């Protein structure tokens, strides 16, 4: 989509996560964890169903028209209302053509976009403390234990905490 | 801040989107099927097969289309003062009374069927020097000859047919709707022996329009018995307008009123069962839902239905792109 | 590149955009209500109450329809000749003279109505036989009785009338409407004594159409006097064909022609005040400014006007999302 | 929106900005201040002139047309002058409809991205100056004064000369 | 990693993307004209000036138009039983018999056209006590005077015309169109030197429909020769149903059916010329190709055709935005 | 157009690439040179494929319809035979003028989108050996011969090679 990250600079999807649609997967001491993340599931899924709403939207009802289907032959104003009917629904079916490849357009960038800011605002939360190993993956430079992935899913991690241990970690010159 | 520690180690974050096995495959700007998480219909392509008789009011009219209902043709007298949201008209629907024919057949099965009431209202017309209630073989009403319930067909009494020259004021505040009409009979000699005169005439007016009818005499193909038909003919007249009608022979006389009024009433064509259960989109193939903004059921419809489209499906996809690592 | 401050210190650098204390919620693909900073309104709700004499020319019928300033109700001579972008009927008009029907009316009304011109030319046709100009008192003109302007009504001259036969050769390179009718007599006596023949016929020809209409005599309601009708009928002739007029009773013969031009020019019907400003969207509810793309006031419209739907209020957004800090 | 700024990493908007749609307030060594950005107020100014023009563009002038009224019961041919300008309204309005909803949504993302963009400028100019303090504050790591804060909104502000400065006081390692 | 290198440098990398010196302007959301480094034209506006004769049948009326074609004008016996995709009228046509009219035209012109073909079938009507095969020098064929020649003029025999009434059973499987007239004389002496009897009548029934037509005498414009005109009607006849004709008088009697089909076939008014080519789109202006979604070269067209509008341009951009290095 | 790369952060477009859509020059101690990418043009290139394909899409075909010209004034059933018509145009000419106006608006993000890509996925691979210099260009900190670039563009780049170099000469203090 627009913004390269599904399908994009995240290689897969994980059929693995059953409890959101963005999440996080991590190594650390502790040992390996996954966990969906809600806020931005729920505002992928909130503008989803925004829009399926408006398309569910007020049937207009109808009560007595003009004939649609004839047994006669009978020439001109026949021919006519045949027309108007045949013109009618034309141009609903491109309506509808239209519209869901506009919205199924708009879905997947969207959910595109959704990914992208997850993914951005965690790289905000994490400072000089972490580098981005371009594949969706951030590289924490400094011991973050199970509770140090709570706090920057639950979106409460102080860089300031682990600044100095990261820097000094991140910056050693040594091969 | 804190204390320098005594190891050093690193920790891997990853973040990921969901992914399921199967997956729909949807239509883009840029791409004709590409697979997504999940998706909509948003065509509505099957009926139940029955017209749910609720909430509208389902007149069916069995072996009667609505024409033969309004004339009163003898099988339909049951739909006498009947009522409707959708009269739905069979197609095994039969005739069985004296041939007629309705120039114009198409409008006044419209106006009838869009005013959605059969209610008729006998007025005291007074027709002098001819005979009144003339019926025929070809429309028994039990062991006997008859007629159209609702028109009168006056032949001579006597050595005469008088020129009639009747008024009926519209002194109520509604429209009335006036159904009558005219007898074309086959030969030179039936038409003398009815009416006496050798040409007939029917003129019924308002102040407003006027309509002169004159019979042809000539055989048609037998129908019923007969060679003669009677064309039908209708006058709406307005409050505080007259009905004036003037006629020296061949005259089928009204014998009253319909009641016309402003409803959301309809017709519909449709061998579909009607069944108790409650819908409000009627289509000939009985009904259907109106939860998707699209059908393709069919495009005649009665009732909050949905807009009637050429696709038979078109799905709104409700989910991310599908990016499997298994995949299947 | 400088040398070593005796300072140090940070600045703080914050980005930010604007919000308003008040904001307009407006519809989107994802939301019923968002606010934004600020939006527009695309549908034009709301008329003036007066239809503006400019810059279309606007014709007040004023208590004439277009159809009676046609065929020269004494009260509508006014507007003999005269021409318009836009008849405006109002429903206060009233006919006075002979009753007369139109049959199919609306086409009549529609064909003038859009040619734009009463511009009338007398031809010199020659009624041999019969007496000329006859009037009658359900159509005064002035004390006496009298006629349509535009039509001459043939009787018998001394105790005969003859078959008239006439004929009148369109040589000029425009199209001449002729307007013409029939008389419907309320008795036979009342054919014999004006028409003398028991049945009279009109037969109205061009050498590409002919249409041949034969009286209907029957008492009609009391209208003016009068329980007889005419009848009006239009024969368009193209340059360089006839007319031939042929009848032996009852024809309402044309007096000359009308002109028909193409034009921009209709009819409306609509009791709004006509008043003096400039305007180019006229509704019958009076003009409206066409600066919206879409307006909500009549469907019924002439000139440059915007595109009548449905919704009264569609906001176009001219802002981004609201977002404030202090509120309201 | 889309990109996650308005309504997004930017938690709310001035009212205080009477004077443009996107600016810079500073805290620095001689006070605090404010100011709107010209360059960035213009672009999504003209662009959402540009769609609302092309939306006041031609109305179509139309003359004599069908009857919408009518006062006596026809039947068949009048059944079918209320179809055609029934069915000709319907589509309209949803056209209407449609293109305002489209347009907004649009219009929301259009002002997103140039928020995003001014930040985005806004940062590659302060090269190793600053951090992203993560919510549309750029921390600078040396003194800027008030002309040095000008410099940055005007376009010019020139890192190397205070790189040394900026990355020493950066790269600090004390706690 | 490696050791300790001898030089230290940098490098420069930059992204960029192409320009093209030339680009097209095209039309955005929120620009009127904005460039692009490509496009594509998405509404046909050219023709080629011919129609091409593949793949429809098209069929060239040359000098007839399908009604005399179908009534069998002596000049264009030449499409008896021709077949078409598209029947093309030409505006050079002319007729050249007996001076007819057709009342609702329209309707004859297109239900023939639709059904695409125009095979005869003669049936062996029996005339009885009348002569058959009249004929008018207002219609030579060859040196003699003739008539067209699916239409039989019946005349008096001697001193009577008796009343015919004949029939005629569809005993096929499919809809038979019968074409049939009535002779509307000049004058009283030419209707009882024809047809004995001071009217005539005609009555065509089926046993759902009736149809009668009383002539009208009167002068016409002289056309061939011919001040009496003769006007057309059509009977379909719905298998298993019959065909009665009762007449005495003025009839121009049927010779037999023309086959009706249910198909794509029409009509189209055109001089362009017909040429040797393929194509699918047919315009009146000649045919054009379908390869673009919309055209704007005619709004008539017949077959795969693109979306008339009215548009004369809509440029689609296949590139990106066009900054050229030195800005055009 | 939304991201801001394509006639915004990079000031033009190079006349002189005729061999892609998107591509890379640089200047390193052998010389200057440049080179188109393939991937994004080829991913450019389809998606405006994908949508020309899709408006190029089925003509539906019509036999006979109503009449559309006339020679003789005949009043109401013409009148609404013109109104069935003239109302299907402008309902089609519509249809066409916002089809090309909000195809081309996403076609001209659409290539502003994969710019932008290009750009951030060569971001990601240089790691900390490039800062960017705010113009379209990376400034590779270490030496980078030929080879060094091809890797860039072919997308192999090891960045710990050269890591210690650029980071040591990144980071250097001394004005
Ligand atoms: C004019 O011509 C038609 C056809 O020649 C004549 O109609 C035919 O008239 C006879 C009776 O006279 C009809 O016979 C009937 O047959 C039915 C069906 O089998 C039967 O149930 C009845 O008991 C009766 O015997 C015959 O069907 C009818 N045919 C048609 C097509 O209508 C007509 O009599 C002629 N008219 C005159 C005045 O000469
Ligand atoms: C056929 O029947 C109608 C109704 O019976 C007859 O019409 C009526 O004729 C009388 C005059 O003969 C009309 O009287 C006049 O009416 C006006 C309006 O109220 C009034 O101002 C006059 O002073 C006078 O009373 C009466 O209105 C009229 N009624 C209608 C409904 O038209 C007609 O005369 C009969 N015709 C024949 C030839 O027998
Ligand atoms: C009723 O009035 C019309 C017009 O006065 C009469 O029609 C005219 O009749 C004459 C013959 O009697 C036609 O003459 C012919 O002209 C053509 C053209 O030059 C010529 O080829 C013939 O040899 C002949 O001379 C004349 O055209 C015709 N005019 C029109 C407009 O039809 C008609 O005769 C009158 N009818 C009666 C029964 O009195
Ligand atoms: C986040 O997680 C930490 C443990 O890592 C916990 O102490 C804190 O309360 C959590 N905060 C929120 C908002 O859940
Ligand atoms: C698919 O979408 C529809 C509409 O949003 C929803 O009812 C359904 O639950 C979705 N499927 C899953 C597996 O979430
Ligand atoms: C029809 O309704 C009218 C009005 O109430 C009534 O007088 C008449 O008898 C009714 N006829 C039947 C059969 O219901
Ligand atoms: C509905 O009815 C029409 C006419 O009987 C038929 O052509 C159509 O296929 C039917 N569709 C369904 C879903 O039953
Ligand atoms: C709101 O938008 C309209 C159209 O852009 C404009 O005339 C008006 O000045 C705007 N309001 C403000 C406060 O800018
Ligand atoms: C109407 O116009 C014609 C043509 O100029 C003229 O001869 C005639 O007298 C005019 N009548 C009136 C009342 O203006
Ligand atoms: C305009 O006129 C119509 C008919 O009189 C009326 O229903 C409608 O409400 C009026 N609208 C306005 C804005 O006056
Ligand atoms: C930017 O501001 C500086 C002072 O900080 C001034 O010297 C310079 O001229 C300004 N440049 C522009 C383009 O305004
Ligand atoms: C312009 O676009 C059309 C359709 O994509 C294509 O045929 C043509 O080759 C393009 N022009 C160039 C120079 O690529
Ligand atoms: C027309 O077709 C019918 C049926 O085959 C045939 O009998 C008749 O002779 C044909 N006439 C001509 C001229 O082809
Ligand atoms: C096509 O034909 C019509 C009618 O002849 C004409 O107005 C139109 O300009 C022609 N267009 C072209 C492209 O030939
Ligand atoms: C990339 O370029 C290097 C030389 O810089 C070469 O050895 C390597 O094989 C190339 N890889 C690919 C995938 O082309």
């Amino acid at each position: 989509g627009l913004f390269g990250a599904i399908a994009g600079f995240i290689e897969n999807g994980w059929e693995g996560m059953i409890d959101g649609w963005y999440g996080f997967r991590h190594q650390n001491s502790e040992g390996t964890g996954q966990a969906a993340d809600l806020k931005s599931t729920q505002a992928a899924i909130d503008q989803i169903n925004g829009k399926l709403n408006r398309v569910i939207e007020k049937t207009n009802e109808k009560f007595h028209q003009i004939e649609k289907e004839f047994s006669e032959v009978e020439g001109r104003i026949q021919d006519l209302e045949k027309y108007v009917e045949d013109t009618k629904i034309d141009l609903w079916s491109y309506n509808a053509e239209l519209l869901v490849a506009l919205e199924n357009q708009h879905t997947i960038d969207l959910t595109d976009s959704e990914m992208n800011k997850l993914f951005e605002k965690t790289r905000r939360q994490l400072r000089e403390n972490a580098e981005e190993m371009g594949n969706g993956c951030f590289k924490i430079y400094h011991k973050c234990d199970n509770a140090c992935i709570e706090s920057i899913r639950n979106g409460t991690y102080d860089h300031d905490v682990y600044r100095d241990e990261a820097l000094n970690n991140r910056f050693q010159i040594k091969g | 801040q804190d204390l320098p520690g005594n190891d050093n180690s690193t920790a891997t974050l990853c973040l990921g989107h969901h992914a399921v096995p199967n997956g729909t495959l949807v239509k883009t700007i840029t791409d004709d099927q590409i697979e997504v998480t999940n998706a909509t219909e948003l065509v509505q392509s099957s009926s139940t097969g029955k017209i749910c008789n609720n909430p509208h009011r389902i007149l069916d009219g069995i072996d009667c289309t609505l024409i033969d209902a309004l004339l009163g043709d003898p099988h339909c007298d049951v739909f006498q003062n009947e009522t409707w949201d959708l009269f739905v008209e069979r197609s095994k629907a039969f005739s069985n009374c004296y041939p007629y024919d309705v120039p114009d057949y198409a409008s006044l099965r419209s106006l009838v069927a869009s005013s959605g009431t059969l209610e008729f209202i006998t007025e005291g017309f007074t027709w002098t020097g001819v005979t009144q209630n003339g019926g025929s073989n070809a429309c028994k009403r039990g062991p006997g000859s008859g007629f159209f319930s609702r028109l009168n067909w006056l032949t001579k009494s006597g050595s005469t047919y008088p020129v009639l020259n009747v008024t009926m004021p519209n002194n109520d505040n509604f429209d009335k709707l006036y159904i009558w009409g005219i007898h074309h009979p086959s030969t030179n000699q039936e038409q003398t022996s009815l009416y006496v005169q050798a040409s007939g005439r029917v003129t019924v007016s308002t102040r407003r329009s006027q309509q002169t009818i004159i019979p042809n005499i000539g055989s048609r193909p037998w129908v019923r018995g007969q060679s003669s038909r009677i064309s039908i003919y209708w006058t709406i007249v307005k409050p505080g307008d007259v009905l004036v009608i003037n006629s020296n022979g061949n005259l089928i006389a009204p014998r009253g009123y319909f009641k016309m009024r402003t409803g959301k009433s309809s017709i519909m064509r449709s061998d579909a069962p009607i069944d108790t259960c409650i819908s409000e989109c009627i289509t000939p193939n009985g009904s259907i839902p109106n939860d998707k903004p699209f059908q393709n059921v069919n495009k005649i419809t009665y009732g909050a239905c949905p807009k009637y489209v050429k696709q038979n499906t078109l799905k709104l996809a409700t989910g991310m792109r599908n990016v499997p690592e298994k995949q299947t």
